[PDB]
């Protein structure tokens, strides 16, 4: 799995590619890793597909409750839910997420939850087993205030990377612009990343 | 399981003024079991004394095996051997046996004739030579006999008054170990007389 | 440990050693392995100090109990199936107990059981308990009869525990002996084994083996 | 195999020796004597893993009946036992080693003294009034350490042997099926057959 | 695999006088090779002319003393302001250990006082909760060191009178605490020249009908 | 049980004449992957104690939110919250080192290793340890981890005992844990560059340093070093 | 075990301290870690005893044989890999962690040995469990250009820093000093800074206090004559 | 413990256990009745892990004997064995299961007919003519096989029997110091106090 | 440990950090991983510090012997001998070694040598457990026939972010220069590349 996030000048960007595997089998080669747990807070999954799933239903669950009492949560809220999840059942989980989304009072905001359950709140992160082979190329290659077009560009030839040395990632490169303006979908596909 | 605990013992040096003494339990068994009062451990190869712990085959093996040096060195020498050329002899003999070591833990002790000056020496089971100057101890009680040594021992004691240290550091630390007692022995060695005394002790 | 009790004409002897080991290391020598449960109720003390003394002093608690309510002395078979029922309970837990409960009623006579932490409760007439159990059996097998004075009924006990004090390198110190009678039990005093031993040998003519 | 007993007395050695061959839930044989003449002076009992016993101890046997032919000598039970104690020595770290432990006991024709001797299969040699090996010694040694007397005749040697025997068959788990004996003494070696 | 328990090292020594009684431990605490503190006090005033002492892992000593100190606490609101009896403490110590039989206390136990005729006492407890009352007894790391030279220095063990040579023993007269102070001093000078987890001071209380002193004394460092 | 993840190293600390001094750097590592740049392990509790953790990262957040919520819970019904009842060092270690103790007797630790180090009411210096097994002890130096071997060390050259403390300055004492901190850098392979540094005095209070690197590091000498034994060019 | 070397202006200089250990007794409290190789050739030998002394006797052994055979003085360099061939062969089983320094005719020289087989060079160095409270003194007070009052003194500072602080180390600090164009001096004890305290009592028995069984003449001479 | 045996005549069932109890190497009584009266007319036999045997067994007859008391009226041995088989079957999937193995032995005073069941420690039931629990029925059920007729007397039943223990005594290797032997028929149960 | 070796136009650069670890002890901070095995012929070592010096040294005694008796030996013939001794002492070995050297028939040319024993021409390699951080990053900025500037900017760029982000990796940045011109030795401390 190769997931990032990566906050930019008008909001966030998700990104991630499409491979799920039972030891060397592809068992999905068009698996869509970007995850809705609100209108404009979304989430990047690594890990166990079951514990993952499970996790984000719960957490979709959570964040439509507390929508229909107190209005629309915090993209830190979000995290906190994640968090207590992921810490309080520790000893039973595998999962590795990253939860991005777009305020308009807070814009662009990212925070990545590693396996132990901590928070850490990012300009930019990274995870899932491809993303140890672009910790060099992420950190010279990102600025901050991105435009959409370079943050796209910045998250294409990652992933493109990460896709190229790690077994465990492949298929289509998927990625979920978060903005004022809305939410849109973009797929790339290997002829054209892979040329990169 | 663990061979240097299987038949039990102790060993115990000291040095005084002009003079040296060593000692030892008579305890063997299998384990549990006292099987005999009587194993001494206390060797002597002409004026040089080794006292040694540990699995007993091993004890007896190595007795003989020091005795077949020594007496060869002897008739090549034309002399017997000293404490001090013993003890790299020891050493020697053990780390041979590196990878595959008699599980023992031996002792010397004796007056170098030349000089008259005492010396005691101590051994882990494959050479490691420890040369003290105070005193020397081995055996299943060996931490025993190491707080008994410790706060008992002064230095430049006189023959009968180093044997009353000695015999007391033994005996308190035996009583201490399961594996040890049944009996003791101790020698006071000087230049030219030993004397050889065998200890009353509770037989339990 | 080497713990034995044993009926006769003269009602039960009991004896025991004193030695407490950690591994090779003697722990202690001056153990207190028989418990006085009541004037009229001993038990015996080997495996696990804790566990022994424990549930052994709890054990008097409920036997007081059980008399304030049946204004009666409990019975030795009610007292040995209290701490079996106990014990049974703790199965598997890993607790580590071999005992002896001596007593004697009016309707019993002198009574022995010998209680086990694996739920084992054996009514006896001779039993020896402990690392050093075999040694004492030897000398009771051979020199054991009914009709025994109170005064060489309690030799043999001593002469017992000596034995496996002797042999069992986690048996020793000090022998404690009591005698067990109609009227109760009475202490039959602390024997140290360092004095004893020679003073056997020597009376005896025991031990020829050893040097003295 | 399981109880191998020795005694020294006044002027001889006794050794007893138990008859059972158990193989797992059987008693394939009742009467089995767990011994070797080594010469005319000196028996070896043995006990240990099977095959493996009489195995050593018949090679033992070969080996001290050359010596005797070749020197035209019997060796001293002392030089026998050394002898033993060196080849148990040397198999302990072997490929293999011998699993067999034994009781040596002779008559020595030079002092006129009887001498018995216990080693293990590490090579752990030990002279004794008296001996045991397994789980024999738990049970024998309180009675011969009261009653064992060094002086003792053969006929009171007997009788503690005796003594030794009711308390094994009293309080040991496994039915030995009795024991074989056999006496050590200026004259050679002998079998009590009733016992 | 998590695992529970630590080992603090450290050592511990109660000598039991005619009418007073000492509890003394090294102030040294240590994991592995490494030394924590020079100086953790490891003995404790407890209240009621109490001291005590639980000797190993360090986080099962400290709960066990502060569980005690509150059983004094409760003895006292329950039974109107009784003096808790050094026997009394001793029994309510054992329950303490026991009640964890099964996940138990990782420390020896120790604690020293006067009896209720004035008289020293100190007892001694194993982890899982048994014991006995003794005039003497070393816990801890170097207590293999300590025990043996105490048989002999105050029971007076395999010691006899000269001329008799074996026949009359040495007669078991009392010591005063000057005299035994000088004995616990040599016994931890001796057990830090030959053991690594003892060392850096020694910090020891002396209980009399008076009540509770300390005395501190410096300890090699290496 | 388990095991730890995102892990932090050395805390390292002491005592000097009016206060304490405590350190540690900002590195979350993920095994050998030094994977998180920007963490603060040095936590402050009101203007009188800091609160140092190593070891798990997640556990240090949930210690984290516990002294918030202790803050808190201490100005409920309080009306001298910011006076003579407010926290003391001493009140905040001992919480902790309860709910250390509690959790390791419930085979679910919380896997650290904390120092608390502050200055109590009547100015007195305040220092103390504690770990995932409850164990607790107090010296004028404490250090975790590799601070524990390396650090301690030279720490313990200015204040070797109590009677040194007086004679110890806050300059010669900064000085001191500085260098430790440069040492850690050199020798330490799960450390960074990047540091916090916390003093607590009782007449100026609380000074809390962050974005410290390690300066003044020696690397010329490694030019003239070749080969592994016999190799010259 | 604590041991260091460090180099300096015109040569090098190595330390150790003197305890020995079994589990958490003590065995030896002056034991010597300080081993000739050859007269200016010495190294300083951490992890199992009997091993760093006897691998130090083979090799020190062989290079005497060797200087004999070629007519020249000894190599740092010779003793160094003869001590890693063979430690590599016996893949880390042999276990002797060494400070090999020493002058020859090739200059002033300071490696480490693991009992892997594998070898470092430096200008400062440490060894053994102690080593760790060692380097952290090193790395703070090592410069360029020491002079021999200077590296003595940081080379003891070093064994100090172990002695105090790590329990597999103390009692005494060894060193050894080896200057081009000069004869090594070997400092046994050169600092004595835990000397035990007076007891409090003297522990003088009485004559007789001991039990006796038997008493015997033990015949130490030879068969004799007449 | 050990041995215990069961056989089924014309108009009585036999049940003989042994009387050892060993504890490790040593046999701590040499006279223990490995066996419990559940009602007049119905005997029950047992063997397991110590404790467990005599706790169990108990437990049954204080069970039974509550039955008996409610009801005066004597269950059936089939329905005093059904009762026991359910408490063994409840008692295998339990945190730590009765490991006591039972023969039953009563007589239906309904049928005037001798009923034997061989039940063990997972709850298995079965009736028979002759049963045995452990290493017994190895070395017995050859020699009921041969000579059982189901028509034979008590007296021609105790001869069977003996000819099963010295069997017993001749080719196992523990020594069970014999066995007491107690008759189950139309007048209740009795002692055979010579055997 | 992170090491590399790069071609470009006037030939090859050796490049290494200088950390050893025993478990997280940094037990030298100024170790030289790049050794020679020929005047010209050097190589990289990774793994076990024994087992690399251990061959390093056969390999410069079966090349001096070459020598000797057959003039000097190509790059091709050290890469050979390297993986005789780590092929088929597979069993028993752990490194990974990168052998570089110029020829000026060849060139320069490197070849890598990992875990198995198996040989690779290259024309960079990388190795060490802090090169899988620089996979995306040395993929993307490789270009061949580079000069001598550039290739040394390359190299330092690289292992700067390798130390960064790899806890066994650090200390100075070594290079050795291999050219037609000669040998030459290069160092870069902390200060320096750690800015980048
Ligand atoms: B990715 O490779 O981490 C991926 C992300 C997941 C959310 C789709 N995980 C998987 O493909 C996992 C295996 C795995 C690989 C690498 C690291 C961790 C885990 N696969 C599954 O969970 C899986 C596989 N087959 C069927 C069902 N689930
Ligand atoms: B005895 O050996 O069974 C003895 C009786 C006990 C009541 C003092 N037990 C012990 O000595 C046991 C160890 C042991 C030895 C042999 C067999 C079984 C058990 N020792 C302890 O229980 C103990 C308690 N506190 C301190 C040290 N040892
Ligand atoms: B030091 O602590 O590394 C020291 C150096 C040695 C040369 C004196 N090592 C020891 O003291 C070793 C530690 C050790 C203990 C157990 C196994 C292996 C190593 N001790 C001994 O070599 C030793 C221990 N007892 C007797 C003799 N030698
Ligand atoms: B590097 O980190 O791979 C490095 C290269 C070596 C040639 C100096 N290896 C080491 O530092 C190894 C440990 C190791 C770390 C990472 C991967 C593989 C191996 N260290 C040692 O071999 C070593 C450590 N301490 C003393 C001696 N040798
Ligand atoms: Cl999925
Ligand atoms: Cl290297
Ligand atoms: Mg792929
Ligand atoms: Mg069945």
């Amino acid at each position: 799995t190769s997931i990032m996030a990566v906050t930019f000048k008008d909001g966030v960007i998700l990104g991630a590619d499409s491979r799920t595997t039972t030891g060397a089998y592809i068992a999905n080669r068009v698996t869509d890793k970007l995850t809705r747990v609100h209108d404009k807070i979304w989430c990047c999954r690594s890990g166990s597909a079951a514990d993952t799933q499970a996790i984000a239903d719960i957490v979709q669950y959570h964040l439509e409750l507390y929508t229909s009492q107190y209005g629309t949560p915090s993209t830190e809220t979000a995290a906190s839910v994640f968090k207590e999840l992921c810490y309080e059942n520790k000893d039973n989980l595998t999962a590795g997420i990253i939860v991005a989304g777009y305020d308009d009072k807070n814009k662009g905001e990212v925070y990545t939850i590693p396996l132990g359950g901590s928070v850490h709140k990012l300009p930019y992160a990274i995870a899932g087993s491809g993303s140890t082979f672009i910790y060099g190329y992420c950190d010279k290659n990102f600025r901050e205030n991105m435009s959409k077009e370079e943050t796209v560009d910045f998250i294409k030839h990652s992933l493109s990377q990460a896709i190229k040395w790690d077994g465990s990632s492949g298929g289509v490169i998927r990625m979920v612009v978060l903005t004022a303006a809305g939410v849109e979908r973009l797929i790339f596909y290997p002829d054209e990343y892979e040329q990169l | 399981s663990d061979p240097s605990s299987i038949n039990g013992g102790i060993v115990v040096a000291m040095t005084g003024k002009d003079c040296v003494a060593i000692a030892c339990d008579l305890r063997l068994g299998s384990q549990s079991l006292g099987v005999s009062n009587k194993f001494e451990k206390i060797f002597h190869y002409g004026h040089v004394f080794l006292g040694i712990t540990g699995l007993a085959t091993d004890v007896t093996t190595l007795n003989e095996m020091f005795r077949y040096k020594t007496n060869l060195y002897k008739l090549k020498e034309e002399r017997a051997i000293e404490p001090e050329t013993f003890t790299q002899l020891v050493s020697s003999s053990l780390y041979e046996r590196r990878f595959g070591p008699y599980f023992v833990g031996p002792v010397v002790a004796g007056i170098n004739s030349k000089s008259g000056k005492p010396f005691i020496a101590g051994f882990d089971l494959i050479g490691c030579i420890d040369e003290a100057k105070d005193f020397i101890v081995s055996g299943t009680a060996s931490d025993q006999l190491f707080g008994m040594c410790e706060s008992l021992y002064e230095p430049n004691l006189e023959p009968e008054d180093l044997f009353e240290t000695i015999s007391q550091a033994l005996l308190n630390a035996a009583d201490r170990d399961a594996l040890s007692g049944w009996g003791a022995v101790v020698y006071i060695i000087k230049k030219d007389e030993v004397v050889k005394r065998y200890l009353k002790m509770r037989q339990d | 440990t080497t713990t034995l009790a044993f009926r006769f004409q003269g009602g039960i002897i009991v004896a025991v050693d004193s030695r407490a080991t950690a591994g090779n290391w003697v722990a202690s020598q001056t153990v207190k392995k028989v418990i006085e449960i009541n004037p009229f109720l001993l038990g015996t003390m080997a495996g696990g100090a804790a566990d022994c003394q424990f549930w052994e002093t709890w054990l008097g608690s409920q036997f007081r109990l059980h008399e304030l309510r049946e204004k009666e002395r409990i019975s030795v078979a009610a007292a040995s199936k209290i701490l079996s029922n106990l014990v049974y309970q703790y199965k598997g837990a890993g607790l580590s107990m071999g005992t002896m409960i001596c007593g004697y009623t009016r309707k019993e006579g002198p009574t022995i059981y010998y209680v086990d932490s694996d739920g084992t409760r054996l009514k006896g007439d001779i039993f020896c308990v402990g690392s050093g159990q075999t040694f004492a059996y030897g000398v009771l097998d051979s020199n054991y009869k009914w009709d025994l004075s109170v005064e060489d009924a309690l030799y043999l006990g001593k002469r017992s525990i000596l034995a496996a004090a002797h042999r069992d390198a986690y048996s020793g110190g000090s022998v404690n002996l009591y005698h067990v009678t109609e009227d109760g039990w009475i202490y039959h005093g602390n024997h140290d084994v360092g004095e004893l031993f020679w003073k056997v040998k020597e009376e005896e003519g025991s031990f020829n083996n050893v040097i003295g | 195999m399981d109880i191998i007993l020795g005694i020294r007395v006044q002027d001889s050695v006794i050794l007893a020796s138990s008859k059972a061959v158990t193989r797992g839930i059987s008693v394939l044989k009742d009467s089995d004597d767990k011994t070797r003449q080594l010469s005319p002076h000196t028996l070896m009992s043995f006990a240990g893993e099977a095959g493996d016993t009489v195995q050593f101890a018949e090679y033992i046997q070969a080996n001290i009946q050359l010596y005797s032919i070749r020197e035209d000598y019997e060796l001293s039970p002392q030089a026998v036992s050394s002898f033993v104690r060196q080849e148990l020595a040397k198999s302990i770290r072997s490929r293999r080693p011998y699993q067999v432990n034994v009781l040596i006991g002779g008559y020595d024709k030079k002092k006129n003294k009887p001498e018995l001797y216990q080693i293990d299969y590490l090579g752990t040699k030990v002279e004794l009034p008296y001996g045991a090996h397994g789980y024999s010694g738990f049970y024998t040694f309180s009675l011969l350490d009261h009653h064992y007397r060094p002086d003792m005749t053969t006929e009171e040697g007997l009788d503690l042997l005796k003594l030794c025997v009711q308390e094994l068959e009293k309080r040991m788990p496994m039915d030995f099926k009795g024991v074989i004996v056999k006496i050590v003494d200026k004259d050679g070696i002998r079998q009590v057959d009733d016992f | 695999q998590f695992n529970p328990y630590g080992d603090n090292g450290g050592t511990i020594l109660g000598i039991a006088g005619e009418d007073f009684a000492v509890l003394a431990g090294d102030t040294r605490n240590i994991t592995d090779y490494s030394i924590n503190s020079r100086y953790e006090p490891k003995v404790f005033d407890c209240g009621d002319n109490i001291v005590m002492s639980a000797n190993g892992f360090a986080a099962d000593g400290d709960a066990l003393v502060k569980r005690f100190k509150n059983s004094v606490k409760w003895y006292h609101f329950d039974h109107n302001d009784k003096k808790l009896s050094i026997n009394s403490a001793a029994r309510n110590i054992q329950h303490l250990l026991y009640g964890k039989r099964f996940f138990p206390y990782y420390v020896h136990t120790i604690i020293a006082g006067l009896d209720e005729d004035g008289k020293g006492a100190v007892y001694s407890f194993d982890p899982v909760g048994s014991y006995e009352r003794e005039q003497c007894r070393a816990g801890g790391a170097a207590a293999s060191l300590i025990m043996p030279f105490l048989d002999n220095q105050v029971n007076f063990k395999n010691q006899y009178e000269p001329g008799t040579n074996g026949k009359v023993k040495k007669p078991l007269k009392y010591l005063s605490v000057e005299e035994v102070i000088k004995l616990v001093r040599d016994s931890f000078t001796s057990a830090t020249e030959r053991h690594i987890q003892v060392g850096d001071g020694l910090e020891i209380l002396i209980v009399t009908k008076d009540g509770v002193r300390k005395e501190f004394y410096e300890l090699k460092r290496d | 049980t388990q095991q730890p993840i995102v892990t932090g190293t050395s805390v390292i600390s002491m005592k000097y004449d009016n206060g304490v001094i405590i350190a540690a750097d900002n590195l979350g590592s993920y095994g050998s992957l030094l994977r998180f740049n920007g963490v603060e392990r040095l936590i402050p509790v009101g203007d009188n104690t800091v609160v140092g953790i190593s070891g798990d990262i997640s556990d240090m957040q949930h210690i984290e939110r516990l002294l918030k919520d202790l803050v808190t819970e201490n100005a409920y019904d309080n009306p001298l919250a910011d006076a003579e009842e407010a926290l003391e060092p001493s009140y905040i270690f001992e919480y902790l080192a309860t709910v250390m103790y509690q959790r390791r007797s419930k085979m679910n630790p919380l896997w650290n290793a904390i120092i608390v180090a502050g200055v109590q009411s009547n100015g007195d210096q305040f220092l103390r340890y504690v770990n995932l097994l409850g164990v607790t002890y107090s010296s004028p130096t404490l250090a975790t981890g590799f601070g524990a071997h390396m650090a301690n060390p030279l720490l313990r050259k200015v204040v070797d005992r109590e009677s040194d403390i007086p004679k110890t300055t806050v300059q010669v004492a900064e000085e001191a844990i500085v260098n430790a901190m440069r040492v850690l850098y050199y020798r330490d392979a799960r450390s960074s560059r990047n540091f916090s540094l916390a003093i607590i005095d009782k007449n100026t209070g609380l000074t809390f340093k962050k974005n410290l690197q390690v300066e003044n590091m020696k690397w010329d000498f490694a030019k003239d070093i070749k080969g592994y034994g016999t190799q010259k060019i | 075990t604590t041991i260091v070397g460090v180099k300096f202006n015109n040569g090098v200089v190595i330390a150790a301290d003197t305890r020995s250990t079994q589990g958490p007794i003590v065995a030896d409290k002056n034991c010597a870690k300080l081993h000739r190789i050859s007269p200016k050739i010495w190294c300083a030998g951490a992890g199992t005893a009997a091993d760093t002394e006897a691998v130090t006797q083979l090799i020190g052994s062989n290079i005497e044989l060797h200087s004999l055979y070629t007519s020249r003085e000894p190599r740092v360099v010779s003793a160094l890999q003869m001590l890693k061939q063979h430690l590599f062969k016996y893949q880390g089983h042999i276990g002797a962690y060494l400070i090999v320094a020493g002058v020859d005719p090739t200059g002033s020289h300071l490696f480490s040995i693991h009992a892997h087989g594998s070898t470092d060079v430096g200008y400062y160095l440490s060894l053994g469990s102690g080593s760790l409270a060692a380097m952290a003194v090193l790395e703070s007070h090592w410069k360029q250009d020491l002079t021999k009052e200077e590296a003595i003194k940081l080379a003891s500072d070093a064994i100090q820093a172990g002695i105090w602080n790590d329990l597999g180390s103390g009692s005494n600090v060894d060193v050894c000093v080896m200057e081009i164009g000069k004869d090594a001096e070997y400092l046994r004890n050169y600092l004595t800074p835990n000397v035990r305290e007076e007891k409090q009592k003297s522990y003088k028995f009485p004559r007789g206090t001991t039990a006796v069984l038997k008493e015997s003449i033990v015949n130490i001479c030879d068969i004799q004559e007449e």
